[PDB]
């Protein structure tokens, strides 16, 4: 699978004869191949079927759930515990079982998390996979001069084929003869319109040439014949399929994120164990005993319950997503469209509807705009002039189109319409402002017609006169402007005949030039009521001499047409626009039609000028122009294969505004890679498969659910089933606000360390007793705590999110040290104090005064001992004074329930007051309550001593840790004061943050 | 009081106990209809 | 980056900031965790003020008494060779750091020791806890009581031949009385004999049944011979009003021990507010595993 060889721009032997492509691949062209040589040559390279993609079992999944950055964090930490956990039982008798459980617990973390996330992205390809529908399809291949229809897997290369307006092209054929054939090259080419196949030869390019039939192209009118030229994966879109398999996932910035943050977390974690190995090694302990200090306090100091509080907060917000139609195949997805910064379109399919419809109309010497609008949301044009009438009889009697039968449930627009892209749009126009077309036709019998020649470049059509008092006949005839003014003397002016002078000829040519340059495909319709004198009711006007005045006729109006752009497109592009995204058009389509659609949706900024614009403005050549002063630029493709890197850096470095047009998929990836290099991310919004090499290597894909395919909406990271544009806005805000909610998390989920690993280092220092449990700090890191830390998601924004520049990626980071300073120094050292408080309360109520009891833990620690001096000269044994210390455990996770309190509502917002924001957040108010619920129950409970060993308090112990809580919030209050008054000072630059 | 003084010895746990659980289901309700109050 | 954070010369930085920037970090935290200090100092205080000095606030964890010994046994075993010398050396020098504190020499003078009753008598109360009297007076506890195990005659006091002693003790607790069981029909076997009102009672046992036969005579030494605790050394008044305070002593003599076999000896206090409990092997009774292999 040589990917330089599939990074190249496709290559062709379209530049041949019938002759030479006979004797190079070997067919008859009036007689095709032989059966046995067409099964020769099947068995020889196999079916023309494309490749299936590299399947993946489901334990290889959920194998891979199980690691990453933060799971294995955990593994490690667990594999420490288990080996602390055999030192202790080598070197000693009566290990406690605190490691043993410790690490039972961080494996059973693990794997529920695994478990979670697995199930979530199963979900999502369930739904993915409820997409997928193929139904076989069989080709039509002339062998030994006889018409069959075989299996499309059973076409090889050499054989006649034949195709019909409303079949799909099997191979990549070499047209040979055709009759008016028409092909949609809208998935691999991007060309809106349908392109004629013609057997000659036109372009070098082979995809702008009309003598060759792409793979998954479908003719929509006409009839052609071709020799199979290439088959199977060896295709054009074949290789495009293998390119897109063929590259890379990447490594999305959410990622890179918690990677730095596991990786601050580690230094940390290996000072402290190296630091208070040597200074346990300096006070006499032995080696045995240091190797056990180090490896508990480096597992203290990891988070356990971080986890699946990140993991819940994703998910709450991917479950909003879900509701607005949204749908996300990964979990981290959802924070990338947040920080983007740079987001590449697409046009045909993503920025418009690739649906021609009827745009603007002339009538009265007067320009009229119609709704272009999917759901019809828009503005009349005047339905009350007779011109209208006139014009609506003249587009839906001359036209032959009629909407394919069983359409009578969908609406008007999106009906299926059963011949060219120009009679559809205006029969939908007719049919939707004028009522049923086929009682408007049934209502007027068509006499004779005329059809459309290349040459006389005009259709025609007599019928009769449905008015009740004038038997006359009516003749209509419509083509273009140019060849139908110059058969015209009249004007119905507001209903009036008026004479063709000067005047309304130049009005004419304005509004001709007028529409034009709109990129719009204008045609013209005008009418003529034969007198029934010369032309009687019974006389047939046969088509075969000039039965008809081809001049002397009435022009009513002229009619274009475009494909316009979905509804919430430029509303979307303003928005991201204003969020400072910018957007830069890549499409394969002519330019003339990609800068129109870029100043109608909003990526070229009315006022805006190219250089082409100014040597145009001013009348003089290009090359004189300072490119400095043009802020947009349209780059060509053509132009683009013979652009260097640097180029193409100074393109996107000097232009704000900038639109590729013409370009191949290869070439939207190099516009990819190009963005990238600098350093921004990316998002590329497509439909068809030219946009699959785009969306792969790209930091986020948004694929198109309805109008998308197949193999784009396979290779995308994210899918819009609704073909909604607005989701690109809200997916940005989302992932703004989700991240501003992680950091807060982190930092409440970070401030709890300190009260829960200073305990164990004063009692090593300073051989106190054990202040804090091991199941009491499990019941706070994955108990309590949980709910808080997942609350603090739903909180809403401060300030308006979607005004803030986008966030810097080398400098702004999810965890720096203004969060470490808060959490780790000033808050959890508040917390610590409290909790030893209570330690020093209870155990000054009991009998110990805090004199007695530095230097007891040898003696309150023996097993032997069961006359323990106090303060006061009790004896106190073994069992009594251990039932003291687990009542110490208890109340020092109460006091720290107690401080996270206010640790949780100083955390709720960043800069804001509370007084300002609100206590609006109902899960943080049942996160209170319930935290509080679980410690009172887990003491109270009885049988808890002797399974968890938490004995009772005392109704006056619990309000120990009240002004420690009352005193965090007032410094924090205090704190998120200055940086209001004083932006950008000493508390900014310090603690923001 | 003197040699009888055996009630400076005896602590009613087991008061404390219903009462410090009777709070403790009380805090659990008031939750749950914060958490619902809305939803109906 | 890793040399120039750590020192460059255009902006004169070092680690990232320029001189006075680590001085204001450094300031900063040297004030607030002064604050921090001194408002913890201040909540203790208070604390200090609201406790007493001669009695503790909660005395329900130490409500019934335990029961301890002079040996220290790590797996409350005694186990020793009547040959090798250097097996119940960690015996002897427990016993006597116990013993060493009722040596006559401490026990002098009016103050603060005061001749109680050569037989067991009743409580005696030196008032209140207060200050208002001076330090209080406690009984003295001669060591010559204890008869064949007081290391002033046979200084191993026992085990250097096979007949070892184990010096039982009352756990002390301040103002607690105790209380012996009534001479009602209801009384275990054992105490019915020798119902001295005044004497607590302190008898041991085999755990098992089979046991029982291999373990010899149990010859208990205490005040005025009775096997138990004299109730007028009771009640405790605490270190700061009763210092240089002496507490009962029982000696236990378990004569004619099997050789060469682990005996579970199981000794017990009875009385009314002696409570046991089966997670405490400690409270009100006590274990002990001789074993003289020789
Ligand atoms: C409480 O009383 C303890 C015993 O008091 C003795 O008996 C009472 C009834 C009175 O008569 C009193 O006057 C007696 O002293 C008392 O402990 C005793 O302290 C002395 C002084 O250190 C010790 O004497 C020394 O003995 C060692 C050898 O001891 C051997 O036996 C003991 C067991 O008894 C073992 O533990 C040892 O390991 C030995 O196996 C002598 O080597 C040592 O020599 C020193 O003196 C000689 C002159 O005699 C000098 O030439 C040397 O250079 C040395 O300076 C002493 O003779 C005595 O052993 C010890 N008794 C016990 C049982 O340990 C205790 O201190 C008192 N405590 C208080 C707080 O009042
Ligand atoms: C604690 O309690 C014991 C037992 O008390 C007895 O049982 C209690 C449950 C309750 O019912 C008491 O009312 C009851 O007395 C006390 O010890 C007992 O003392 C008596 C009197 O000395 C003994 O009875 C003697 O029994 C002898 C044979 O066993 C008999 O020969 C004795 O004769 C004496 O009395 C007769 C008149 O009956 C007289 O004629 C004789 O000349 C001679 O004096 C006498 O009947 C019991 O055996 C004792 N019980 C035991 C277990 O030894 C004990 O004194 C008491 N302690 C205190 C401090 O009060
Ligand atoms: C029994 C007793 C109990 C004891 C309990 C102890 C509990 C431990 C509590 C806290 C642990 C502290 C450990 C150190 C934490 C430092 C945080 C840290 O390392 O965070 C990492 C930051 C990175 O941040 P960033 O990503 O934003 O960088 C972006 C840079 N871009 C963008 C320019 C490229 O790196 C930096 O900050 C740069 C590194 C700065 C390192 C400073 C080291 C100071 C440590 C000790 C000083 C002691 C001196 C005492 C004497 C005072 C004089 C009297
Ligand atoms: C000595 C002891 C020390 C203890 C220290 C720890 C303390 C931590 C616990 C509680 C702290 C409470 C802090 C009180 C803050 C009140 C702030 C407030 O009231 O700001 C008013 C807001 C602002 O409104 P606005 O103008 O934006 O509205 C606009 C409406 N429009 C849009 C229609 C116009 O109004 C709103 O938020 C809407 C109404 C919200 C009402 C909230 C009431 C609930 C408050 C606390 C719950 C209790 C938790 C107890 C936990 C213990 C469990 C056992
Ligand atoms: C929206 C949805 C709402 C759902 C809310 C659900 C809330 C559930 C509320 C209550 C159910 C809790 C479980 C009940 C346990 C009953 C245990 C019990 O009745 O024990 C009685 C006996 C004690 O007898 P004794 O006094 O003679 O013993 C003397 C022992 N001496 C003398 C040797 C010291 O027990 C014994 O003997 C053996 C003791 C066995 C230990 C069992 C304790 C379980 C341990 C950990 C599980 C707790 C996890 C936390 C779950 C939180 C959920 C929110
Ligand atoms: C959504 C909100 C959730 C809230 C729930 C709170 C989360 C809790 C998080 C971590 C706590 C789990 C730690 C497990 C502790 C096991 C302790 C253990 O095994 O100790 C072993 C003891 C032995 O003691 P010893 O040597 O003194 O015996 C001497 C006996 N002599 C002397 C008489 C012979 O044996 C015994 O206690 C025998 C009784 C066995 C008791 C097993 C209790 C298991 C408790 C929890 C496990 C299920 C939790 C699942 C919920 C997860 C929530 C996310
Ligand atoms: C039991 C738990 C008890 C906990 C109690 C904690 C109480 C301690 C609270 C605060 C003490 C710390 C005061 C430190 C003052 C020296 C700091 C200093 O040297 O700062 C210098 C700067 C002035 O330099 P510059 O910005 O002009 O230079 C620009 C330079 N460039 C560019 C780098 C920005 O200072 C400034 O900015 C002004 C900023 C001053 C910092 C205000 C922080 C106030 C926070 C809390 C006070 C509220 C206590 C409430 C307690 C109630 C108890 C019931
Ligand atoms: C906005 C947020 C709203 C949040 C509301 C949360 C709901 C609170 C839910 C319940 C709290 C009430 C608890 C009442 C329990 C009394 C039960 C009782 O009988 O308990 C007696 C103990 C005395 O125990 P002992 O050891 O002496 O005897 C032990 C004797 N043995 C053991 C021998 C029996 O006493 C005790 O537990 C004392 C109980 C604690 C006293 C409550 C103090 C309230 C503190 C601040 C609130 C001030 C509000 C001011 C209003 C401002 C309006 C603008
Ligand atoms: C949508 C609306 C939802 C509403 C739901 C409402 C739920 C119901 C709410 C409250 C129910 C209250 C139940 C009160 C139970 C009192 C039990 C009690 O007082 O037992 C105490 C005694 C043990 O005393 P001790 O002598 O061993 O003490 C130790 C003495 N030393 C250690 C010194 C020797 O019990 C014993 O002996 C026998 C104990 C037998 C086992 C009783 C099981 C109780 C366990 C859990 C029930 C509590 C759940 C409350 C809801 C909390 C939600 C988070
Ligand atoms: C101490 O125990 C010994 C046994 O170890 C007792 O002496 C034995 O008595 C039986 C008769 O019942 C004789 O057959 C044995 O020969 C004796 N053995 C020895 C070594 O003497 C002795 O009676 C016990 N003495 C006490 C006071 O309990
Ligand atoms: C228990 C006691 C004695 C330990 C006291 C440790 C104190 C002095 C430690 C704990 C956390 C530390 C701080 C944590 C974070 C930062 C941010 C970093 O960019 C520079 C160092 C700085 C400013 C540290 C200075 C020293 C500090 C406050
Ligand atoms: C919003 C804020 C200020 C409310 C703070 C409420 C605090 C003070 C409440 C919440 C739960 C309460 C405790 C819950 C349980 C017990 C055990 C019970 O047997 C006596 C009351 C006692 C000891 C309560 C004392 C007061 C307490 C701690
Ligand atoms: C608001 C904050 C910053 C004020 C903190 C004040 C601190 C420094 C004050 C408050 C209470 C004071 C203590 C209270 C009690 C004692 C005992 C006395 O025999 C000597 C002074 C000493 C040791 C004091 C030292 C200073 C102290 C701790
Ligand atoms: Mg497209
Ligand atoms: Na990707
Ligand atoms: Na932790």
């Amino acid at each position: 699978d040589l990917d330089e060889l599939k990074k190249e721009v496709s290559m062709d032997d379209h530049k041949l004869s019938l002759d030479e492509l006979h004797n190079k691949y070997g067919t008859d062209l009036t007689r095709g191949l032989t059966n046995a040589r067409a099964k020769e040559i099947l068995a020889r390279d196999g079916p023309n079927s494309l490749t299936p993609p590299p399947t993946t079992p489901e334990w290889i999944k959920f194998c891979r759930q199980l690691f990453g950055g933060f799971s294995i964090l955990l593994w490690i930490g667990a594999i420490l515990c288990f080996l602390a956990y055999g030192i202790q039982a080598a070197t000693e008798d009566e290990p406690a079982n605190d490691n043993l459980y410790l690490g039972v617990v961080l494996s059973t973390v693990v794997i529920v998390t695994g478990c979670f996330s697995y199930y979530q992205e199963a979900k999502s390809s369930r739904i993915m996979d409820s997409f997928k529908n193929m139904v076989p399809q069989q080709a039509l291949v002339i062998r030994d001069g006889e018409k069959s229809t075989i299996n499309a897997e059973f076409v090889v290369a050499g054989d006649l084929v034949e195709v019909k307006g409303g079949d799909r092209i099997p191979a990549d054929l070499r047209i040979i003869s055709a009759h008016g054939c028409k092909v949609d090259n809208s998935s691999l080419t991007g060309e809106s319109e349908p392109q004629t196949r013609s057997p000659e030869f036109s372009s070098e390019n082979p995809l702008e040439t009309r003598n060759i039939a792409f793979f998954s192209t479908n003719c929509v009118e006409g009839t052609a014949r071709g020799v199979v030229v290439y088959t199977g994966d060896r295709t054009v879109m074949g290789r495009i399929a293998t390119l897109a398999s063929g590259l890379e996932v990447g490594r999305t910035p959410i990622a890179i994120e918690i990677e730095h943050f596991i990786h601050i977390i580690t230094g940390v974690a290996v000072f402290l164990g190296v630091s208070f190995f040597i200074l346990s090694l300096i006070l006499g302990y032995s080696w045995l005993e240091a190797v056990i200090f180090l490896i508990g306090i480096i597992v203290a100091n990891v988070p356990e319950g971080l986890l699946a509080t990140v993991t819940v907060c994703l998910t709450l917000t991917a479950k909003r997503m879900a509701r607005k139609n949204c749908l996300v195949k990964n979990l981290e997805a959802v924070e990338t469209l947040g920080s983007t910064s740079t987001i590449c379109s697409d046009k045909t399919g993503t920025l418009t509807q690739n649906r021609m419809t009827v745009a603007h109309m002339w009538f009265d010497n007067q320009i009229h705009e119609a709704d272009t609008t999917e759901n019809q949301s828009g503005a009349a044009f005047d339905k009350t002039s007779a011109t209208w009438s006139a014009l609506s009889r003249i587009a839906a009697l001359c036209n032959r189109a009629v909407f394919q039968a069983g359409q009578d449930n969908v609406p008007i627009l999106k009906r299926s319409v059963a011949g060219d892209a120009s009679e559809s749009a205006l029969l939908k126009c007719i049919e939707l402002c004028c009522g049923s077309v086929q009682g408007m036709r049934d209502r007027n019998p068509k006499i004779v017609e005329i059809p459309f020649n290349s040459t006389n470049k005009y259709q025609l059509s007599i019928h009769e006169n449905e008015k009740s008092s004038e038997s006359r006949y009516l003749l209509v005839m419509k083509g273009a402007p140019e060849r139908i003014l110059d058969r015209c003397s009249t004007i119905l002016l507001n209903g009036a005949e008026e004479p063709l002078k000067e005047d309304m000829k130049e009005a004419f040519q304005n509004a001709y030039l007028e529409l034009g340059g709109l990129g719009e495909r204008v045609l013209g319709f005008c009418h003529f009521a034969l007198p029934e004198d010369k032309y009687n009711e019974g006389y047939p006007f046969d088509a075969d001499e000039p039965n008809f005045p081809t001049t002397d006729l009435c022009f009513v109006g002229l009619m274009a047409m475009i494909d316009p752009p979905r509804a919430a497109v430029p509303d979307a592009v303003g928005k991201c626009r204003s969020a400072g995204i910018k957007v830069i058009m890549v499409t394969g389509d002519h330019p003339i039609t990609a800068k129109a659609i870029a100043k109608g949706v909003g990526i070229i900024s009315e006022g805006n000028e190219t250089i082409e614009d100014i040597a145009a403005r001013l009348n003089i050549p290009i090359g004189q122009v300072n490119p400095r002063d043009a802020k947009a630029c349209v780059v060509h493709g053509s132009d683009l294969k013979d652009l260097s890197t640097e180029v193409l850096d100074d393109i996107l470095h000097y232009h704000t505004e900038i639109v590729f047009a013409r370009t191949s998929p290869q070439q939207k990836l190099i516009i990819v890679e190009g963005c990238q290099r600098q350093g921004a991310i990316v998002a590329v919004t497509g439909d068809g498969v030219n946009d699959s090499p785009a969306l792969k290597k790209a930091d986020i894909g948004v694929a198109m659910g309805i109008s998308g395919s197949d193999v784009s909406k396979q290779a995308a990271d994210m899918i819009l089933l609704d073909d909604n544009f607005a989701s690109i806005v809200t997916g940005v805000e989302e992932g703004r606000l989700i991240f501003d909610n992680l950091k807060k998390s982190i930092a409440y989920t970070l401030t709890s360390n300190i009260p829960e690993i200073t305990p164990f280092l004063v009692f090593i220092i300073g051989n106190v007793p054990l202040p804090l449990g091991t199941v009491t700090i499990l019941c706070i890191d994955l108990g309590t705590d949980m709910v808080p830390a997942i609350s603090l998601a739903y909180e809403q924004a401060e300030s308006d999110i979607m005004k803030r520049q986008p966030r810097n990626p080398k400098t702004d980071k999810l965890v720096n040290e203004r969060l470490i300073s808060m959490a780790y120094g000033q808050i959890g050292m508040i917390q610590a104090l409290g909790g030893f408080f209570s330690y020093f309360v209870i155990l000054a109520e009991n009998g110990f005064l805090p004199m007695d009891l530095i230097g007891k833990r040898v003696r309150w620690d023996d097993r032997w001992i069961s006359d323990v001096e106090d303060s006061f000269g009790q004896q106190w044994t073994y069992e009594q004074r251990k039932i003291v210390e687990f009542t110490c455990h208890t109340s020092f996770f109460i006091s720290i329930v107690v401080v996270q309190w206010a640790d949780l509502i100083i955390c709720k917002t960043r800069r804001n007051s509370i007084f300002q924001q609100g206590m609006k957040n109902k899960i943080l108010i049942f996160g209170l309550f319930e935290e509080t619920a679980l410690a009172a129950f887990l003491s109270y409970c009885p049988g808890t001593d002797v399974a968890l060993r938490m004995y009772p308090l005392k109704p006056s112990w619990w309000f120990c840790a009240f002004p420690y809580s009352l005193i965090i919030f007032l410094y924090d209050e205090m704190r998120r004061f200055i940086i209001r008054r004083s932006p950008g000072g000493w508390v900014e630059q310090e603690t923001y943050y | 009081e003197g040699p009888d003084n055996d009630e400076r010895f005896t602590y009613d746990y087991y008061r404390l106990r219903v009462v410090g659980l009777i709070v403790a289901a009380v805090l659990c309700v008031i939750g749950i209809i914060i958490l619902l109050a809305g939803k109906c | 980056g890793w040399k120039k954070f750590l020192w460059d010369s255009e902006k004169k930085e070092f680690l990232g900031r320029t001189g006075s920037s680590w001085f204001k970090i450094f300031l900063f935290y040297l004030i607030f965790y002064g604050c921090l200090a001194g408002i913890f100092i201040g909540t203790i205080q208070v604390l200090l003020l609201t406790l007493s000095d001669f009695e503790p606030k909660y005395q329900d964890r130490v409500a019934p008494p335990g029961l301890s010994h002079a040996p220290y046994a790590i797996k409350t075993e005694i186990s020793f060779s009547i040959s090798n010398p250097k097996s119940y050396e960690s015996f002897v020098k427990s016993m006597h750091k116990l013993m060493d504190l009722y040596n006559e020499s401490s026990q002098a003078g009016n103050s603060p020791f005061e001749d109680c009753s050569d037989t067991p008598a009743d409580y005696i109360k030196r008032g209140d806890l207060d200050d208002s009297q001076g330090q209080k007076k406690a009984c003295r506890f001669s060591r010559m009581w204890l008869k064949n195990c007081s290391g002033l005659d046979d200084t191993t006091y026992g085990y250097a031949e096979g007949k070892p002693c184990v010096v039982a003790k009352l756990n002390r607790i301040i103002g607690f009385y105790p209380k012996p069981l009534k001479n009602t029909t209801d009384l275990p076997e054992e105490l019915q004999a020798n119902y001295n009102q005044y004497v607590l009672p302190l008898r041991c046992a085999a755990k098992r049944e089979e046991d029982r036969e291999k373990i010899g005579s149990i010859e208990y030494f205490g005040l005025g011979g009775y096997a138990g605790f004299p109730l007028q050394y009771y009640p405790y008044y605490g270190k700061r009003l009763q210092k240089k305070y002496l507490q009962p002593l029982l000696a236990i003599q378990f004569t004619n021990l099997t050789q060469n076999m682990e005996l579970r000896i199981e000794c017990k206090v009875y009385g009314e507010n002696i409570d046991y409990s089966e997670k405490d092997r400690f409270r009100g009774r006590f274990e002990v595993k001789i074993e003289v292999k020789s």
